[PDB]
RNA sequence: UUUUUUUAAAUAAUUU
RNA sequence: UAAUAGAAUAAGAUAAG
C-alpha cells in the first residue's frame, strides 16, 4: 500500500465506503479502511480539490473525529483554497463537515452555503439533489438558500429532468429540513406521476414516507398514494410494511380498505418482523389510534421471541404502545424491564422518561429497572421539557425513590421551568400526586409555587 | 434502530463501548495460539521483583507509531479547539480552560485512537500478566503527562497505591512509556531501588507539596518521610534515574517510591502511564471508584466496561 | 457542443402573438419540454443547459446575443436590445459556468452604425454567408470582411454578401447546410434567390440542394463534427421525405406555439463549441465516432 | 560506531539541549544528504530532534527553497514536516521584494492560500510603480503558477512589462508569453499585443524560447494560428538540426491549430521520426497521438514509432495504455506485438486503473479478436463489477459495451449495470444500448427490468434510424418485452421511412408492423 | 400544475 | 546553488415545533 499515491488512496477509500454503506456493513472493510486512513497525510504533494474532498469524506465517514491529522489537513486545505471547491465537490465537503462540529467546520459550512446560494441558478439535475442532500445532513437555517434550491428544482422538474432516485433524495432532503413548500412537493408528486412505471416498490415507499413526514395537510395526495400503494402490497417487504404503517399513521387520515390489506400482509410476514418493525407498527397504531387486538396479539408474541434484539428506542416505543392500549403481557413486560435495566445507559433524553412513565403508568414495579433508570435519570435532567420533567418526576415518585442525589437535578429542572411546569392542565392530577408523596418538606419553594 | 446511511461507519460516542481493539497502530491482535512471542525472560521478572521496577529490553513501538501517539497527546491539550470527547475523561488539566506548565490527562483511552489501541498492546500486556502471576489483566486507568519547555515542573516522591486505597488487595502494576527522549534534565523517572518492601509492604506518609520552589528541594523532601533504617538503605542505594528512549517502557511496582524530574530542555516532554490489575481485585466501600463509573458494593469483584480485560492466559 | 435554452415564463406568455394569432401557453410549455428532450436525445450535443425563467417572452430568443465565427465568439451590437441587456449578462454567466469563454469579442460593438443581427450569418464550408438586408448594414459587412476574410492558397476564409429584400426573414431561418454537402432552403422566393446568389458567388462547386416547404422551420448542427440530425417541424411531411431521401435523419419536432409567436428553432437554442486549455505540449483525449478494427472484421 | 565526542554531540542534538538556527539545520541537512559516513539519516531519534529544532526556529532567515529542502529531507527519512507559512508584511514592511517573497514561498513550499494572495495583490496595487522590470516578470510567473483568478492584475502587469520591450531579453519575452497564455481570463487585446511583440525578435529565439512559444500557442488555441505561421517558417531553416522535444511540440501545435499547409507538416514529421528514439514516454505518447490526428501514420511511420513505444510498453503508465490502444486501432497496419505487451501491462495494473480508464480500455478491446482468449476479459469483468459504484454514465456505457463485445457472460454483472444505470437515466441511445447488448446475452431478465427498459426506450424511438430500430427490436424481442406502447412507437417511426408494407420488406419488419 | 423571485437596507432599547 | 503539470465520476428514513 506504500506504492499507492494519495490520489489512489482516495479512490480506494471511496470504493471501500461505497461497499461498506450499501453492500453490507462488513467490519473487515471498516477496520482495513480505518487502518489505511490512519497513516495518510496531505503534505508535500499537490492534490486536486476532488482528491482532498474524497479523503476528508471517507475519513469522516469511518468514525474519524475533528482531532485527527488527516481531517485537520483536509479542513485546512478547504479554507485556504475555497474557490477550488467547485459545485462538483461542494456536496462532498458539506457532507464531511456535517457531523464535524467545530469552528473551522462551521466556517466551511457557512462559506459553502453562501457559494451554493450564489450559484443556485446554474446547477443541473445532479448538482441540485447532491447539494440539497448534503445540506440536509448538516443542521442549517439558511432559508434563502433552500428557497433558491427549491426554485431551481421546480424549474428543472418542469421539463422532466429527475429520475425516481432523484425524486426520493430530493423529497427526503427537503422533508429533513422541515421546509414546507406546497408547490415544490406538488411538483415532486407530479414528477412521480409522470415517471409512472419507473417508480418501483423500493422507490415508492420512501417517497410516501418523506411526503408524510413533512405534513402538508393535503388529503388530495394521501388518497392517491394509498391507491397507488394498494396494488404494491403483495410485493412489499416487512420493512416496507412497517414504514407504510408509520407513514399512513403520520398522514392521519383513515383508510380502512388499505389498513386491512396492510394488516393481512403483516400477519403473513409475522416470522420476518424484527424488534424495530414491531415497535414501528405499534407506534403507528398508537398514533393513528386504531385498536386491533388480533394483530396486537401476534405482534406481542413475536416480540417475546426477539427480546434480546430490542434497542432502547424499541423498548421505549413498544412499552409505551402496549401501555396506551391497556394490553397485559406479564412475561413480555418482565423481560423488557430486565433488558432495559441491562442497557440503561443507552437511553436518550426522551426514551428514558418515556420508558419510566410507561412502566409506572401500568401497575408494574421492578427494582432492577427502577433503580437503573432512576440512577440514569441524573444525566438527562438538563435536556428535558417542563412536561417531560413533570412526567419523569411522577414516574420517579411512583417508584418510591428518595435519594437526594437523584431528586435534586429533577427538582432544579422543574424549578427553572416552573411557569410551564404549572401551566399544563392535563398534568394537574399528576401534580397533586407528586406532592402527596413527597410532602411540603421536600423542596419547599416548589410547594410554595404550587400553592399559589 | 436505523443507522442513517451516512452514519453507518461511525464509532461509538465513547471508545469504551468498542469491544476489543481497533486496528490502527499494529493491526489486529494475534490469534489465541500466537501470544507466546511476546513472553519476557524470567530474569526480567526476577529483576522486577528484586528492584521494584524493570526496563523492558526492547522498545515497544516503532517510531511512526510513537509519532502518531505523540500527535494524540498534542491534540489532547489544544486549549483553542478543545478535544472532542473531552467529557469522556476522568480528569483533565484544562478543566479550568487555562492549563499551565504541566498537562495531565486521565482516561484518554475512551477519547482518542491509538491510546485505546495502546491498552491492548501485546508487548506490555503479556509482561503485565507475567508480573501479576499469570492472571487476567484488566485496565485500571490511563494517564498522560506533558511538561512544557524550560518551565515544566516536577512531580515529587509518591507511591501509586497511596491513591488507590479504595481497592482492597495490592494487585497492580504500572507501565510507563516515554513518547519522547528523556533524561535527568527532562522528565526522567527517579525510583528508589528496593522501596516496595520497606514498611512490610506498607504505605509511607504523604509528602508535603509546596509549589513555586526549586527542583532540588522538591526532590530532597525524601528525608522527611523515611525513618532511620530507611535512611540507611537510602545511604546504601541512593535513588537512581532511568534514561528512556523514544519508545522504551518501564514496569513499576505500586509500592515503589517514584518521582519525575522537571523539564529544562527546549521542547515539551511527554509520557504515558497505564495501570493494570489482576483478576482477584476487590473494592472496600459502596460507590464508584472513578468519576461517573459503575458502582460496586462491599467486596465486589472489579469488572465492567470501564475496566476491560486486555489479556487472558486461557 | 453545449446547447443553451431558456424555460418559458408561464405567467407572462402573451395571450396573442404577432398578427393577433391566439396561442395556448400549456401547449407551448409541453412543446418546449419535448424540444428539450429531443435536444438531449441528440448524440452530437455534449450537454444541454437550461437557464432560469425571465419575465419577458422575448428572452427565449437566446441566439440573438452572439455568433460563432470559426474560433471567435462575436457579440452582437446592443443597439435595438437595450431592454435585453441585463438578460444577456445572465446568459454569459451560464457560459462561464460550463467552462466556456470568459467574454465575447466586442469588435462589432465598438464600430459605429454597425447594425448586425445574429442569424443572417450562415456557416458554409470554409467561410460564412451574411445577409445584406434590413437587419445588417454595409458597415457590418465591411467590418466582417476586414476581420475574417482572408485570401490564401490554403488559409482561405470567404465572406459572402447575400442580398435580400425587406420582407425577407433572417437568412438562418431559411438557408443552411446539413451533413457535409446538403443545402437546406425553402422553395420560396427568398430561398431560391439566395441559392442562386450563392451558386453565382461560388462557381465550379458541386453540391446537393434540398428544398423544404416554406415556413417549415429546421435546425441542423453543421460544423467540424459530422452529423445527420436535422430537426424539422411536425406538420410538414414532404420536407421530412425530401430530407430522408437526401440521406439524412429528420427529427420531427412539434413547434406550433413558438412558430405562432414568431420564434424559430434556430433562435431558441445557443450552440457553442467549448474546448479545454492544454497546458504545455499536451493533447486531450477525444471521443470516438467511427468503427474500430475494420481490417480484422 | 560513535566515539565519545561524537556520541555526546549526538546526544545533545537528540535531547533538544542545543539551540539551532535555520542556517545550522540547513548545513546539517546538506551534510547528511552529501555524506553518509556518520549515518545521520539512520538515527530516527536524531533526525526527530533536528526536526523539533527546525519547527521552533526562525525560518524567515533562509530562502524558501532551503526550508523546502529541509522539509524534503525530513519527509524522505519518514518525518511529516512542513515549513511555516510566512506572514503578510505590515506597516513599513511592504516593499516589492518582501511581497514577491510571499508568493515565492507559497510556490516552492506548496502552501497555496487564496486569502493571502488577495491581500498581497491589494498591497501591491498602490506600489506597482516601484517594481523593476525583472520583478514584474517574476510576479507574472508566480501568479501564473498559483492559478490565480485575478486576470485584471495580471493584465496590468503585462501592460507594464510590454511597455519595457527594449529592456527585456528573448527568454523574458518567452516566459511572459507563456505565463500570460496560462492565465485564463486575460483580455485578448493584451495577448494579441504580446504575440505581436513575440512575432518580432523571431530570429533571436533559442530552443527554450521555441519551446515556451510553442507551449503558449498550444494553450491559446487556433485564433493565434497566424503567429504559429511565423513560427513554422522561422523553423524551416533549422528543422534538420532540432531537438526532439521541440519537434514534438511542433507536431502538437500542428494538430491543435488544424494546419492546412501539408508540406511543412510532412517536413516536420519526417524530421521528427529521425530522432523519435530520443523521446521520453510522455513526449512519445503525445507525438504518436499528434501523428494520428494529422493523418500521417503510413506503414514506415507506424512501424518506426511502434518500435520506439515497445520499449516503454513494458512499464507503461496507466494513463498511456488507452491512447496507444486507440492509435493501434483505426489504422490498417500490423500491431500484434505492440497490442500483446499492452494487454499484458493492462492486466498487470488492473487493480489501480480508475473507472474511466478501465472502461476506455474495455471499449477499445471490445472488438479486438485476440482479446477474447485472454485472462483480461475475466479479470476486467470482476474489476468492473467491483467498480460499478464509481462509474458514471459514460464509463458504464464503455465498460458494458466492451464486455458485451468480448463475449463475457455474467448475468449478475449485467443486471447490476442495468440497475446502476437506472439510478441516473440514459441521456442517449448510445449510452442505453450497451445495457441491452449485455442483457440480451443471457436472454432473460425480471419483468420489472424489461418494463423499465421499455419505458426508457419508447421516448427514444422518435429519432433513431432504421438500423437502430432493427437493433432495438432485436434486443426487445430477445429480452421478452410484452408492452404495446414501445412497439407502437417503433412501428410509427418505421412508417415514416417506408410509409408502406413493402413485399420485400425484411420478415422481421413485418412482425414489427403488426405491433406485437 | 401555474404560485411566486432582482436593496448598500441599520430608527427597537437598556442597566442584564 | 537548486521549481514542470495530464485524469472529469449521483444513495435514500432522527418519536417536531
Amino acid at each position: 500500500v506504500s506504492h499507492l499515491s494519495a490520489r489512489n488512496i482516495a479512490t480506494e477509500a471511496l470504493q471501500m465506503k461505497k461497499l461498506h454503506q450499501e453492500r453490507g456493513g462488513n467490519p473487515m472493510l471498516a477496520q482495513q479502511a480505518r487502518r489505511v486512513l490512519f497513516a495518510t497525510s496531505i503534505a508535500g504533494q499537490n492534490l486536486d480539490a476532488r482528491s482532498v474532498a474524497l479523503l476528508l469524506n471517507t475519513a469522516v465517514y469511518f468514525g474519524m473525529e475533528s482531532d485527527a491529522k488527516l481531517v485537520r489537513e483536509c479542513i485546512d486545505y478547504c479554507l485556504k483554497n475555497d474557490k477550488l471547491i467547485t459545485v462538483d465537490v461542494l456536496p462532498i465537503v458539506v457532507t464531511a463537515c456535517a457531523t464535524l462540529k467545530s469552528r473551522d467546520a462551521r466556517e466551511v459550512i457557512e462559506m459553502q452555503a453562501q457559494k451554493a446560494a450564489r450559484n443556485a441558478k446554474f446547477l443541473d439535475a445532479k448538482d441540485v439533489t447532491n447539494i440539497i442532500s448534503a445540506f440536509s445532513k448538516t443542521g442549517i437555517n439558511h432559508e434563502k438558500l433552500f428557497a433558491f434550491l427549491s426554485r431551481r428544482v421546480q424549474t428543472l422538474a418542469r421539463v422532466g429532468e429527475f429520475e425516481a432516485a432523484h425524486l426520493v433524495i430530493l423529497a427526503n432532503a427537503f422533508s429533513r429540513l422541515r421546509y414546507r413548500d406546497k408547490f415544490l412537493f406538488g411538483a415532486i408528486a407530479r414528477r412521480a406521476m409522470s415517471l409512472r412505471e419507473r417508480v418501483t416498490v423500493n422507490e415508492l415507499v420512501p417517497l410516501i414516507v418523506a411526503f408524510s413526514k413533512i405534513g402538508l395537510k393535503d388529503p388530495k395526495l394521501s388518497k392517491r398514494f394509498a391507491t397507488k400503494a394498494m396494488e404494491y402490497v403483495d410485493q412489499m417487504n416487512a420493512e416496507q410494511v412497517a414504514s407504510m404503517f408509520m407513514a399512513f399513521a403520520y398522514f392521519g387520515i383513515r383508510y380502512d380498505q388499505l389498513f386491512g390489506v396492510l394488516t393481512n400482509r403483516a400477519v403473513e410476514l409475522i416470522d420476518e418482523f424484527n424488534a424495530q418493525y414491531i415497535s414501528t407498527t405499534l407506534n403507528a397504531f398508537q398514533r393513528i389510534g386504531i385498536n386491533n387486538p388480533e394483530l396486537f396479539d401476534n405482534l406481542a408474541e413475536r416480540a417475546l421471541a426477539v427480546v434480546q434484539d430490542h434497542d432502547a428506542r424499541d423498548i421505549s416505543k413498544t412499552v409505551t404502545a402496549l401501555a396506551h392500549f391497556g394490553l397485559k403481557d406479564e412475561e413480555l413486560f418482565k423481560r423488557l424491564a430486565s433488558h432495559a435495566a441491562s442497557i440503561a445507559d443507552q437511553f436518550d433524553a426522551m426514551g428514558l422518561v418515556n420508558t419510566a412513565h410507561a412502566f409506572a403508568r401500568t401497575n408494574f414495579l421492578q427494582q432492577d429497572m427502577a433503580v437503573a433508570l432512576s440512577e440514569r435519570s441524573v444525566y438527562v435532567c438538563r435536556l428535558l421539557d417542563a412536561g417531560e420533567t413533570r412526567r419523569l418526576l411522577w414516574a420517579l415518585a411512583k417508584f418510591q425513590v428518595r435519594d437526594p442525589k437523584i431528586l435534586t437535578p429533577v427538582f432544579n429542572r422543574c424549578l427553572a421551568l416552573h411557569y410551564d411546569f404549572f401551566a399544563d392542565p392535563t398534568g394537574s392530577e399528576e401534580i397533586e400526586e407528586i406532592f402527596d408523596f413527597y410532602g411540603p418538606n421536600f423542596c419547599p419553594p416548589l410547594y410554595q409555587l404550587y400553592i399559589s | 434502530s436505523y443507522v442513517l446511511k451516512f452514519l453507518r461507519g461511525q464509532l461509538p460516542e465513547d471508545l469504551k463501548d468498542v469491544n476489543g481493539a481497533l486496528g490502527c497502530l499494529y493491526g489486529t491482535l494475534p490469534d489465541v495460539d500466537e501470544f507466546g512471542q511476546f513472553v519476557i525472560s524470567p530474569d526480567v521478572v526476577n529483576s522486577f521483583h528484586q528492584f521494584g521496577y524493570v526496563k523492558m529490553p526492547i522498545p515497544v513501538l516503532d517510531h511512526q507509531q510513537i509519532d502518531k501517539l505523540a500527535d494524540e497527546v498534542n491534540e489532547l491539550a489544544n486549549n483553542v479547539e478543545h478535544h472532542p470527547k473531552t467529557e469522556r475523561l476522568y480528569a483533565t488539566s484544562l478543566a479550568d480552560l487555562t492549563g499551565g506548565p504541566l498537562f495531565f490527562c486521565q482516561g484518554q483511552w475512551r477519547a482518542a485512537w491509538g491510546m485505546h489501541d495502546l491498552i491492548y498492546l501485546p508487548t506490555i500486556t503479556v509482561a503485565a500478566s507475567q508480573i501479576l502471576n499469570n492472571s487476567l489483566v484488566r485496565l485500571w486507568y490511563d494517564e498522560v503527562f506533558m511538561k512544557a519547555a524550560r518551565t515544566g515542573p516536577c512531580v515529587p516522591w509518591q507511591q501509586n497505591y497511596a491513591r488507590w486505597q479504595h481497592t482492597k488487595p495490592v494487585n497492580h502494576v504500572t507501565v510507563m512509556i516515554a513518547l519522547d527522549t528523556m533524561n535527568k534534565d527532562r522528565g526522567a523517572p527517579c525510583l528508589v531501588p528496593g522501596s516496595h518492601r520497606w514498611r512490610e509492604g506498607g504505605l509511607l506518609p504523604p509528602v508535603s507539596y509546596d509549589p513555586t520552589k526549586d527542583e532540588a528541594h522538591q526532590l530532597n523532601t525524601i528525608w522527611e518521610i523515611i525513618n532511620e533504617e530507611e535512611g540507611e538503605m537510602l545511604m546504601d542505594t541512593p535513588p537512581v534515574t532511568v534514561d528512556l528512549r523514544r519508545g522504551e517502557a518501564l514496569l513499576i511496582h505500586p509500592l515503589t517510591l517514584f518521582a519525575t524530574h522537571g523539564n529544562r530542555s527546549l521542547d515539551a516532554v511527554r509520557c504515558c502511564f497505564i495501570h493494570y490489575m489482576g483478576e482477584k481485585t476487590y473494592a472496600v466501600q459502596n460507590g464508584p471508584l472513578l468519576p461517573h463509573t459503575t458502582k460496586f458494593q462491599a467486596d465486589a469483584m472489579i469488572q465492567g466496561p470501564f475496566y476491560p480485560v486486555v489479556f487472558d492466559p486461557a | 457542443l453545449h446547447a443553451f435554452v431558456r424555460s418559458p415564463h408561464y405567467r407572462t406568455i402573451p395571450s396573442a402573438g404577432p398578427n393577433g394569432i391566439v396561442v395556448n401557453r400549456d401547449m407551448l410549455v409541453h412543446q418546449f419540454r419535448d424540444f428539450y428532450k429531443t435536444l438531449q436525445h441528440c448524440s452530437l450535443v455534449d450537454k444541454v443547459h437550461l437557464m432560469s425563467e425571465r419575465p419577458s417572452v422575448e428572452a427565449l430568443r437566446v441566439a440573438d446575443q452572439m455568433v460563432s465565427i470559426g474560433a471567435t465568439f462575436l457579440e452582437m451590437p446592443l443597439t435595438g436590445m437595450e431592454h435585453r441587456a441585463t438578460e444577456f449578462m445572465e446568459s454569459m454567466r451560464y457560459v462561464r459556468g460550463a467552462g466556456g469563454p470568459s467574454t465575447l469579442a466586442s469588435y462589432l460593438q465598438d464600430t459605429e452604425n454597425c447594425r448586425c443581427n445574429s442569424g443572417d450569418v450562415v456557416c458554409l464550408p470554409n467561410g460564412i454567408a451574411v445577409g445584406h438586408g434590413p437587419r445588417t448594414n454595409a458597415v457590418a459587412h465591411t467590418t466582417l470582411k476586414q476581420l475574417f476574410e482572408v485570401k490564401d492558397d490554403q488559409f482561405s476564409f470567404d465572406v459572402f454578401t447575400l442580398e435580400q429584400e425587406g420582407d425577407a426573414p433572417p437568412l438562418g431561418d431559411y438557408f443552411g447546410f446539413a451533413g457535409s454537402n446538403v443545402l437546406l432552403t425553402w422553395k420560396d422566393e427568398h430561398g431560391l434567390l439566395a441559392v442562386d446568389q450563392y451558386q453565382q458567388k461560388q462557381p465550379h462547386t458541386e453540391m446537393n440542394v434540398v428544398y423544404l416547404e416554406p415556413g417549415c422551420h429546421f435546425l441542423s448542427f453543421y460544423g467540424v463534427d459530422h452529423t445527420i440530425d436535422v430537426l424539422v417541424q411536425k406538420g410538414y411531411e414532404r420536407s421530412m421525405d425530401s430530407i430522408a431521401a437526401a440521406g439524412l435523419n429528420p427529427i420531427p419536432v412539434q413547434w406550433s406555439e413558438m412558430d405562432k409567436l414568431g420564434i424559430s428553432m434556430r433562435a431558441a437554442v445557443l450552440p457553442l463549441k467549448f474546448f479545454k486549455a492544454n497546458v504545455g505540449g499536451m493533447l486531450s483525449r477525444n471521443k470516438s465516432r467511427g468503427a474500430r478494427w475494420q481490417t480484422h472484421q | 560506531a560513535r566515539p565519545s565526542a561524537l556520541h555526546l554531540i549526538f546526544e545533545r542534538c537528540k535531547l533538544n539541549l542545543v539551540e539551532f538556527t535555520a542556517q545550522d539545520v540547513y548545513q546539517i541537512c546538506t551534510t547528511a544528504y552529501n555524506m553518509d559516513t556518520l549515518g545521520m539519516l539512520q538515527d530516527p531519534d536524531f533526525m526527530r530532534g533536528l526536526h523539533d529544532a527546525f519547527r521552533r526556529s526562525d525560518q524567515t532567515v533562509i530562502s524558501p527553497f532551503q526550508a523546502n529542502l529541509i522539509a524534503d529531507t525530513f519527509r524522505k527519512v519518514g518525518i511529516n514536516s512542513m515549513p511555516k507559512e510566512v506572514s503578510v508584511p505590515e506597516e513599513d514592511a511592504i516593499s516589492p521584494e518582501s511581497l514577491i517573497l510571499v508568493l515565492r514561498n507559497m510556490n516552492i513550499t506548496k502552501q497555496r492560500d487564496e486569502r493571502k494572495i488577495n491581500e498581497v495583490l491589494k498591497l501591491m496595487f498602490p506600489i506597482l510603480d516601484e517594481f523593476s522590470p525583472t520583478q514584474l516578470s517574476l510576479t507574472v510567473t508566480e501568479l501564473a503558477r498559483l492559478k490565480s483568478t485575478n486576470a485584471d492584475f495580471v493584465g496590468k502587469l503585462a501592460k507594464r512589462i510590454m511597455e519595457y520591450n527594449d529592456d527585456l531579453s528573448a527568454l523574458d519575452i518567452s516566459s511572459a508569453a507563456v505565463s500570460l497564455a496560462y492565465c485564463p481570463g486575460i483580455s485578448h487585446n493584451i495577448l494579441y499585443r504580446m504575440m505581436q511583440i513575440v512575432e518580432e525578435r523571431m530570429g533571436e529565439f533559442q530552443p527554450e524560447d521555441y519551446i515556451n512559444v510553442l507551449h503558449a500557442l498550444n494553450t491559446l488555441g487556433p485564433k493565434f494560428v497566424n503567429t504559429f505561421r511565423k513560427i513554422v517558417e522561422c523553423g524551416l531553416q533549422h528543422v534538420e538540426n532540432m531537438d526532439a522535444v521541440t519537434l514534438t511540440n511542433y507536431m502538437v501545435c500542428f494538430s491543435t491549430m488544424d494546419y492546412k499547409q501539408r508540406e511543412h507538416i510532412d517536413i516536420y514529421a519526417d524530421a521528427l521520426v529521425e530522432v523519435a528514439t530520443d523521446l521520453s514516454e510522455k513526449d512519445l505518447v503525445m507525438a504518436f497521438i499528434a501523428l494520428q490526428r494529422l493523418r500521417l501514420l503510413s506503414d514506415t511511420m507506424f512501424g518506426t514509432m511502434a518500435s520506439c513505444v515497445i520499449r516503454y510498453a513494458a512499464k507503461m503508465d496507466p494513463r498511456n495504455i488507452a491512447p496507444i490502444m486507440d492509435i493501434c486501432s483505426t489504422v490498417p497496419h500490423a500491431s500484434d506485438h505492440l497490442m500483446k505487451v499492452l494487454m499484458d501491462r493492462a492486466v498487470e495494473c488492473t487493480r489501480i486503473l480508475t473507472a474511466n480508464q478501465l472502461g476506455d480500455i474495455l471499449d477499445i478491446l471490445g472488438l479486438y479478436p485476440p482479446a477474447r482468449e485472454h485472462p483480461l476479459v475475466q479479470l476486467f469483468g470482476k474489476q468492473a463489477r467491483l467498480r460499478l459504484d464509481l462509474m458514471g454514465p459514460d464509463a458504464l456505457a464503455n465498460a458494458t459495451r466492451g464486455l458485451a463485445n468480448l463475449g463475457y457472460a455474467d448475468p449478475e454483472y449485467y443486471a447490476q449495470a442495468a440497475e446502476t444505470g437506472f439510478r441516473y437515466g440514459f441521456k442517449d441511445w448510445t449510452l442505453l444500448e450497451p445495457m441491452l447488448m449485455g442483457l440480451s446475452i443471457t436472454g432473460q431478465c425480471p419483468p420489472t427490468m424489461v418494463r423499465v427498459l421499455g419505458s426508457h426506450i419508447a421516448p427514444m424511438a422518435r429519432s433513431m434510424s432504421l438500423m437502430e430500430i432493427e437493433r432495438a427490436n432485436r434486443y426487445l424481442r430477445r429480452l421478452g418485452c410484452e408492452d404495446d406502447f414501445v412497439y407502437k412507437a417503433m412501428a410509427s417511426r418505421v412508417l415514416q421511412f417506408v410509409k408502406e408494407v413493402t413485399p420485400e420488406m425484411p420478415e422481421d419488419l413485418q412482425v414489427l408492423l403488426q405491433r406485437g
